[PDB]
């Protein structure tokens, strides 16, 4: 505060700025997909497919 | 032409003969001959990896 007093004046309230944490979270959660593919379609599909 | 024999020859009887099935009990049928030819029966598997 910048507040007006008079010449003899009585040298006003105390003020300092303040400052804030913010915190933002990452840890929780994750996307993800899966496949579930089986091991004699992988091998059917080198001889059947161009 | 030899004669091999196996332990675990058998065929089982069709469902067009099943009046010869009720007369036996069974339908196992250990009476068999199989004039087979050599190189015309084949084998396969999947070279699957591992």
């Amino acid at each position: 505060t910048a507040t007006g007093v008079a010449i003899t004046g009585s040298a006003p309230a105390a003020s300092m700025d303040a400052t804030l944490p913010a915190q933002l979270p990452i840890s929780a959660a994750s996307v993800q997909s899966t496949f579930t593919l089986n091991l004699k379609e992988i091998e059917e599909s080198k001889e059947q497919v161009t | 032409r030899p004669i091999i024999d196996d332990v675990f020859c058998s065929r089982t009887r069709t469902a067009a003969e099943s009046a010869i099935t009720t007369a036996l009990g069974t339908a196992v049928d250990e009476g068999v001959m199989y004039f087979l030819k050599k190189d015309d029966l084949r084998f396969y598997s999947t070279p699957v990896v591992g």
